[PDB]
């Protein structure tokens, strides 16, 4: 029904 | 080529390193009160006026913070008369402030902008007035107190 | 602005909130065989292209 | 026609051993004989450079420390930190 992104490192 | 921006006042807002002198007797006293080198910030009002900048000691001396007044063009900021400090009710009073463009150098010996104001505190009951002056921050860490 | 994490500098990061271009000699990257590169904080523009 | 090759440098850094005890410990008037140490810079012996800071009173019981550094070509350093106890008698 939609999808993920991930966000990254800092 | 696209011009990132910035608030009003921006070339005068930033972190900086400072270092609180006091004039007694007519004569410097280099950091009397044993304060080393502290951290403080600069930055626009709410309102993004060129006119007014706010001036914050991130509590680390006197607990202050309040609105000075803004000259952009000069690069100066000052009080007119004593103003509500908004940090925990007192009154302040910045003169003879000036932001000056790398003439400053810094800890690893590059140069930086310093920043010179002086003040005083409605309850310091010494009726002392002191000579804040530092650079800004870099953010290398050798740069650091 | 070069490599750097919060506005800091920063020898690993995969960003660039790092301090002010200095010119002045930095780390960066891993350590290998207790050696590690050391290069001028300078802008490269051209790098991707 | 290329614009960024890298132009980097690979510093070497120094490893310093330190010789002897951490801590060591003088009766008043026992002389301090230095226990020793070594630092090595890629293979290359500069423990002709390590450079110490501090000073030891033999004469005067009380904690006194030392710091110990040695530096690379790069001006990397590398550091250790040995404490003297002079005790009376």
């Amino acid at each position: 029904g939609g999808g993920g992104g991930g966000g990254g490192g800092g | 080529d696209t011009e990132p921006g910035g608030t009003a006042v921006e070339k005068m807002a930033g972190d900086w390193w400072v270092t609180v002198n006091a004039f007694i007797d007519g004569k410097e006293v280099e950091d009397p009160f044993g304060a080393g080198h502290l951290q403080m910030s600069t930055y626009n009002t709410a309102s993004n006026s060129e006119t007014e900048m706010w001036l914050d000691d991130l509590g680390n001396f006197w607990e202050y913070k309040l609105k000075v007044n803004v000259n952009y063009a000069a690069r100066t900021f000052s009080t007119t008369g004593f103003v509500d400090n908004v940090t925990y009710e007192s009154k302040v009073k910045i003169t003879d402030g000036k932001v000056l463009e790398k003439a400053a150098t810094t800890p690893s010996g590059m140069p930086a902008d310093s920043i010179v104001y002086m003040v005083q505190f409605d309850d310091d009951e010494d009726g002392l007035t002191y000579k804040v002056s530092g650079f800004r921050r870099t953010g290398f860490p050798a740069d650091d107190f | 602005f070069g490599m750097g994490w919060n506005g800091n500098h920063t020898e690993l990061e995969n960003g660039s909130w790092g301090p002010r271009f200095d010119g002045s000699m930095q780390l960066w990257g891993n350590v290998y065989n207790n050696s590690q590169k050391l290069k001028p904080y300078v802008a490269m523009p051209d790098n991707i292209k | 026609d290329k614009s960024t090759d890298d132009t980097s440098k690979v510093t070497y850094f120094v490893t310093l051993e330190r010789e002897g005890d951490e801590k060591i410990v003088l009766e008043k008037g026992q002389p301090f004989v230095e226990p020793g140490y070594y630092a090595e810079m890629n293979g290359e012996d500069i423990t002709e450079s390590v450079q110490i800071k501090g000073s030891v009173d033999v004469n005067t019981p009380g904690i006194y420390n030392l710091v110990y550094a040695a530096y690379n070509e790069d001006g990397f350093a590398k550091t250790f930190t040995r404490t003297v106890y002079v005790a009376d008698n």
